[PDB]
């Protein structure tokens, strides 16, 4: 006996885009829906039908099997009230505090349970032809769609009885369920971890439902860095005043009144300046400074996060997460036959992923590229069951190094 | 004409919406006539059912008359209805391209004759589509129909028409995996690579499942022959190509001659290399009227010469072999003017094309070609489902600088350099460190949002300064003309020191071509010196020769 779903009220039913798919992509999608259909997961449409979710064709990590992943993004927002303010699932701030969190699939946890026959349509997706040669093939679901929050909302009490046992014999043992997957956090010796979590798989393996290793608590800073060094030249207490100005209004008390007077006059910018001892009092208590959090920053619920990379070079990326700009909430970075588009779509994930685990709700992204380049290539490096929000964006020549 | 036996697409109205009620203008008597005789025709061919005045619904009917000839047709008003309608699925979000076609043996279109009144409506969506046939006059209640097809001009005819097609072929299509089937409107595309045999023998298998779902379809002797002139092109056995062009001689040119041009052109380009829109379009620049005479310039005068001479002769284009791979050639006509071919075999193109756009305000060669590269990748896997290789007249050394310290990620697909002129590269490099022993500027610029009068000058290490004087200015172009002076009174080596994050990010990114003359300057003399430094500081922050230039270029500004 179904649940029922509606729409947040005055909006209505997805019609996004289908972007165009390779040869290769559309084969292995049509394969994997003529089985489901088979299985009766999901049922052919008629033009009746005027919604449509994107629909792509992904590897995984380290997998020879093509797998389907429905963009439910926009049907997402539509529905957020559902999943969010009426069957949410609550988010335990003890993850991010284990010393490790296991990932596991559970998605498949869903093709189990029907959908509302009135909400059906929403989940409606095409698989293209090529070069038009005909009609896409048209489809909808008939049960709990991997990929929409409402998913997870609703197996909540069915998932909630199927780890009942495991829970109560680990009291010890955190597990979050985020969409199509299980965070399973443990301070145990990585031997006795990764044996619960093989535990954990076969309390699973009698319900259906068929590990992903993060260090979540080693998980550190990464504060501006303010370069140490013998002779300072102009450039490089202008590079410095410039980099401790800009690390002002989010950092707290940040001096630049001694580092200036150096600057007296119009010199060359090679000219050598000898650095007057109180200058190295600021550079002290900015390093200090530097070196510690925020203060008065904390997170807000009622608020997205958002999250601004930065290529930095050589296979180096910065990034910071947020709700208000400068107010950061986190920032870190990722470090890498690798190419810009592979190393960027790895750490949006990564990223993400952390974001999972600490707040429970993934970032809204502003990408350093083109948004036609990222989007005919992200799919070709995409392992992640969801897709984070995002926006494009022309990085500020100066936070690219402000943050290095 | 058969009715298909086929199942029916539920139709909804719009929800809290209601069926139409439009009521019907009275028609002349010529009129009323006509409409009964179309009527009572389309009524004994099951098209149309009469009905009651107990169906409140109602659309406005009208006929009108035969344009040489002497035939009367009747058109629905289905506007209302339509505005109540349920959207439906996007038919075909595309058209198929000739170059994505394969070659086939033997190849035969099939239209479906009377396609719409071919196929069966919702039996409780019938009542809306309700029409009345005036009365002579005011007396006599109207006479009341209904349709049981799809009508003509209604919101999901070619919608559910394309759906039953799609169901009715489904079976055919498992007996026939090795047969072409394309669903284009109401037409149908057949080809297969059996012998003329099996061939003329499948079609009718075809027509005739085509039949028993109440679908007609022309047999031979009445099925076209190649050529296929289809949507502009022309469909040959062996080769593909634009349907001709023919560019209008002219003495006077009008605003709408010149734009029709530009079309046939930009059509022409699908196939024929070399095609140049750029000079032509700039005409059309604010353009006074429809029918106002524009005066071609002579680099308009110049473009559209060239490409007469390019018209000249005609070109093919070929099909798609799926085993060879696809190559795609680039080349810049110049004036962020691109060109390139497509082809599986040297220089047998499948396709050709441009690339133009502007993407940005100040771009360079390097970003331009990238765009491009994508607007082509994307364009393959739309045709072939598949990305090409590239040929790219850009050196692989330079692609490689160029990529390793832009900010932005950038990424080509499997490319070859290809020595084809002009060769793209960079025409200057900012260098990481401060040059010793060469003149530190320190630049600003300012001006006053009130008067819009700017100032703008420069303070260097070795003594020298100035400031002028801007009339019509703003802080953006104040601080780019300060930057220029220096460029200007500073020789082969410079050290410049700004506050201007926009110019700084203007520069940094080594732009080569700007919609701004100032813009334009500065690259001209970047390209001049033989090595330049270019630093920011932050404003208003006592940083040496900068404190002294803001006092400088602040009075009287602000
Ligand atoms: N009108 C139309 C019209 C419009 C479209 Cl989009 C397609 C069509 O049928 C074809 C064309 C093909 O490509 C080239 C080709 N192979 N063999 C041929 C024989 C004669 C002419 C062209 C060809 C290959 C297969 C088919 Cl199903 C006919």
């Amino acid at each position: 006996e179904t649940v029922p779903v509606k729409l947040k009220p005055g909006m209505d039913g997805p019609k996004v885009k289908q972007w165009p798919l390779t040869e290769e992509k559309i084969k292995a999608l049509v394969e994997i829906c003529t089985e489901m259909e088979k299985e009766g997961k999901i049922s052919k449409i008629g033009p009746e039908n005027p919604y449509n979710t994107p629909v792509f064709a992904i590897k995984k990590k380290d997998s020879t099997k093509w797998r389907k992943l429905v963009d439910f993004r926009e049907l997402n927002k539509r529905t957020q009230d559902f999943w969010e303010v009426q069957l949410g699932i609550p988010h335990p701030a003890g993850l991010k505090k284990k010393k490790s969190v296991t990932v596991l699939d559970v998605g498949d946890a869903y093709f189990s349970v029907p959908l509302d026959e009135d909400f059906r349509k929403y989940t409606a997706f095409t698989i293209p032809s090529i070069n038009n040669e005909t009609p896409g093939i048209r489809y909808q679901y008939n049960v709990l769609p991997q990929g929409w929050k409402g998913s997870p909302a609703i197996f909540q009490s069915s998932m909630t009885k199927i780890l009942e046992p495991f829970r109560k014999q680990n009291p010890d043992i955190v597990i979050y369920q985020y969409m199509d997957d299980l965070y399973v956090g443990s301070d145990l010796e990585i031997g006795q971890h990764r044996t619960k979590i093989e535990e954990l798989r076969q309390h699973l393996l009698r319900w259906g439902l068929t590990g992903y290793e993060l260090h979540p608590d080693k998980w550190t800073v990464q504060p501006i860095v303010l370069p140490e060094k013998d002779s300072w030249t102009v450039n490089d207490i202008q590079k410095l005043v410039g980099k401790l100005n800009w690390a002002s209004q989010i950092y707290p008390g940040i001096k630049v009144r001694q580092l200036c007077k150096l600057l007296r006059g119009t010199k060359a910018l090679t000219e050598v300046i000898p650095l007057t001892e109180e200058a190295e009092l600021e550079l002290a208590e900015n390093r200090e400074i530097l070196k510690e959090p925020v203060h008065g920053v904390y997170y807000d619920p009622s608020k997205d996060l958002i999250a601004e990379i930065q290529k930095q070079g050589q296979g180096q990326w910065t990034y910071q997460i947020y709700q208000e700009p400068f107010k950061n909430l986190k920032t870190g970075k990722y470090a890498r036959h690798t190419n810009d588009v592979k190393q960027l779509t790895e750490a949006v994930q990564k990223i993400t992923t952390e974001s999972i685990v600490i707040w429970g709700k993934t970032p809204k992204f502003k990408l350093p590229i083109q948004k036609e380049t990222w989007e005919t290539w992200w799919t070709e490096y995409w392992q992640a069951t969801w897709i984070p929000e995002w926006e494009f964006v022309n990085t500020p020549p100066l936070v690219k190094l402000w943050y290095q | 004409s058969p009715i298909s036996p086929i199942e029916t697409v539920p139709v909804k109205l719009k929800p809290g919406m209601d069926g139409p009620k439009v009521k019907q203008w009275p028609l002349t008597e010529e009129k009323i006539k006509a409409l009964v005789e179309i009527c009572t025709e389309m009524e004994k061919e099951g098209k149309i059912s009469k009905i009651g005045p107990e169906n409140p619904y109602n659309t406005p009917v009208f006929a009108i008359k035969k344009k040489d000839s002497t035939k009367w047709r009747k058109l629905v008003d289905f506007r209302e209805l339509n505005k109540r309608t349920q959207d439906f699925w996007e038919v075909q979000l595309g058209i198929p391209h000739p170059a994505g076609l394969k070659k086939k043996k033997s190849v035969t279109v099939l239209d479906v004759g009377d396609a719409y009144f071919s196929v069966p409506l919702d039996e409780d969506f019938r009542k809306y589509t309700a029409f009345t046939i005036p009365s002579i006059n005011n007396e006599t209640p109207g006479i009341r129909y209904q349709y049981n097809v799809l009508p003509q001009g209604w919101k999901g005819s070619p919608a559910i028409f394309q759906s039953s097609m799609t169901k009715i072929l489904e079976p055919f299509r498992k007996q026939n995996p090795d047969i072409v089937i394309y669903q284009y409107m109401d037409d149908l595309y057949v080809g297969s690579d059996l012998e003329i045999g099996q061939h003329r023998t499948k079609i009718e298998e075809l027509r005739q499942h085509l039949l028993r779902w109440g679908l007609t379809t022309p047999d031979k002797k009445h099925q076209k022959e190649p050529p296929f002139l289809w949507m502009g092109y022309e469909l040959h056995p062996d080769k593909w190509t634009v349907q001709p062009i023919v560019l209008p001689e002219k003495d006077s040119w009008t605003v709408n001659d010149i734009q029709k041009l530009v079309g046939k052109l930009n059509w022409a380009s699908q196939i024929y290399p070399g095609i140049k829109v750029r000079q032509l379009c700039k005409l059309l620049r604010g353009t006074k009227a429809l029918t106002e005479v524009i005066p071609l310039t002579e680099e308009a005068e110049l473009e559209l010469a060239e490409n007469r001479e390019i018209l000249k002769e005609p070109v093919h284009g070929v099909y798609y072999d799926p085993s060879k791979d696809l190559i795609a050639e680039i080349q810049k006509q110049g004036q962020g003017q691109w060109t390139y071919q497509i082809y599986q075999e040297p220089f047998k193109n499948l396709k050709t094309g441009k690339y133009a756009r502007m993407r940005g305000a100040h771009t360079n060669d390097v970003k331009q070609l990238t765009e491009a590269v994508q607007k082509i990748t994307t364009e393959s896997i739309v045709i072939w489902g598949k990305t090409p290789k590239f040929k790219l007249p850009i050196q692989k050394e330079t692609w490689e600088t160029w990529w390793t310290e832009y900010w932005q990620a950038t990424w080509i697909p499997e490319w070859e350099f290809v020595n084809t002129p002009p060769l793209v590269k960079l025409w200057y490099q900012l260098e990481k460190e401060p040059i010793v022993g060469a003149e530190t500027f320190y630049v600003d610029g300012a001006a006053n949002r009130e008067t819009k009068l700017g100032k703008a000058g420069y303070v260097t290490n070795r003594g020298r300064q100035k400031v002028v004087t801007l009339t019509d200015t703003t802080n953006q172009k104040t601080e780019l003309q300060a930057i220029y002076l220096a460029l200007q009174d500073s020789g082969l080596e410079v050290n410049i020191v700004t506050d201007s994050q926009y110019a700084l990010g203007i520069i940094q990114a080594q732009p080569d071509q700007s919609e701004s003359e100032l813009v334009n300057q500065i690259i001209e003399q970047l390209i001049k010196k033989e090595k330049v430094y270019l630093a920011w500081v932050p404003a208003h922050k006592g940083i040496g020769g900068n404190e002294q230039v803001d006092k400088l270029v602040s009075a009287g500004i602000r």
